[PDB]
């Protein structure tokens, strides 16, 4: 029983470099393989480079090979991933993974860090009600950078029957998401339904009322 | 450099029955070097099978694989309800150490026809200068659904973009939402908005729409 614990998310612009750190404690093994794996949204699991902390042997993959360099600071058993000549395509979840005992059969992973590259910086969103049509009703995220938002309704006092979409990505290199929510008919002009987007990130939350206009 | 692909590309089932997987290599791989992995939405992967044919601890009964060489496979004799996931084949025998695509278990439930909605623009993004217009298919099944723009009877594609949910817990269908998103004085040139659906749940196309005003 080992506890991985990755660096806080980062958005960085095409060109330049990031650094990703990965902590362990616990399990006696001090003999372990450490495994970077990144996964682009919607896209499947793609391997980077392997290191063994203390051998001090490192494999890379074919794709990046000297865009990525792996180290270990083996007194903290940190692991680190640097990737530089940062990408668009580079944008993903990245993950390190610790394999313990002979074979390699005890899995152990981070909880993942989300690298964001892009050239557009840090705005907040705005949202724009999509007027009910039981009726449906919703919200539109639109406009903002980088991920994530989260989106509630009445602070969380209506969680049944509601869908938040996962986002999209505009030419503008901005985030778009849309949020909506079945309701009775009756409750409408009756009833008050205000969505909650929380931006992290931007530092930005933003309440807005639905109603039919 | 070795490449994996698995079959089918989502699989439809029920709790308790069996699941077959399968991952077929372009090569050899060094007698059993494969592994199989299982990832959930939003969730670090977790290895369930290395060797070709070998349980990690804790993994439970009903896991197991077979094959070597060329051809594998992944086997849940009955399933659980928590073994509804993404399944990845992996090979660890020459680098670059490559991953399937994937295998996508969802719940397997009856047809349902998706209730389409469409909403134009607020008054309040048609200010800022751009027009949204959002296009939504709730709960359908399966997840298989097409949708065609139309503004005036001219097709469109290439200035929507659309966004899926996760399967629901509580109905095992799926929704997504289209937004056709074009500039104010685009949006003032044209009359009709249509939203065409084709999903199989239906007999025919279903058509949504509205007049700007």
């Amino acid at each position: 029983q080992v506890q991985l614990v990755q660096s806080g998310a980062e958005v960085k612009k095409p060109g330049s470099s990031v650094k990703v750190s990965c902590k362990a404690s616990g399990g006696t093994f001090s003999s372990y393989a450490i495994s970077w794996v990144r996964q682009a949204p919607g896209q499947g699991l793609e391997w980077m480079g392997g290191i063994i902390p203390i051998f001090g042997t490192a494999n890379y993959a074919q794709k990046f090979q000297g865009r990525v360099t792996i180290t270990a600071d083996e007194s903290t058993s940190t692991a680190y991933m640097e990737l530089s000549s940062l990408r668009s395509e580079d944008t993903a979840v990245y993950y390190c993974a610790r394999y313990d005992g002979i074979y390699g059969e005890l899995d152990f992973w981070g909880q993942g860090t989300l690298v964001t590259v892009s050239s557009a910086s840090t705005k907040g969103p705005s949202v724009f009600p999509l007027a009910p049509s039981t009726a449906a009703l919703g919200c539109l995220v639109k406009d903002y950078f980088p991920e994530p938002v989260t989106v509630s309704w009445n602070s969380g006092a209506l969680t049944s029957g509601v869908h938040t979409f996962p986002a999209v990505l505009q030419s503008s290199g901005l985030y778009s998401l849309s949020s909506v929510v079945t309701v009775p008919s009756s409750s409408l002009g009756t009833q008050t339904y205000i969505c909650n987007v929380n931006h992290k990130p931007s530092n930005t939350k933003v309440d807005k009322k639905v109603e039919p206009k | 450099e070795i490449v994996l692909t698995q079959s089918p590309g989502t699989l439809s089932l029920s709790p308790g029955e069996r699941a077959t997987l399968s991952c077929r290599a372009s090569q050899s791989v060094s007698s059993s070097y494969l592994a199989w992995y299982q990832q959930k939405p939003g969730q670090a992967p977790r290895l369930l099978i290395y060797g070709a044919s070998s349980r990690a601890t804790g993994i439970p009964d009903r896991f197991s694989g077979s094959g070597s060489g060329t051809d594998f496979t992944l086997t849940i004799s009955r399933l659980e309800p928590e073994d509804f996931a993404v399944y990845y084949c992996q090979q660890y025998g020459s680098s670059p150490l490559t991953f399937g695509q994937g295998t996508k278990v969802e719940i397997k439930r009856t047809v349902a026809a998706p209730s389409v909605f469409i909403f134009p623009p607020s008054d309040e993004q048609l200010k800022s200068g751009t027009a949204s217009v959002v296009c939504l298919l709730n709960n359908f099944y399966p997840r298989e659904a097409k949708v065609q723009w139309k503004v005036d009877n001219a097709l469109q594609s290439g200035n929507s973009q659309e966004s899926v949910t996760e399967q629901d817990s509580k109905d095992s269908t799926y929704s997504l939402s289209s937004t056709l998103t074009l500039s104010k004085a685009d949006y003032e040139k044209h009359k009709v908005y249509a939203c065409e659906v084709t999903h199989q749940g239906l007999s025919s196309p279903v058509t949504k729409s509205f007049n700007r005003g």
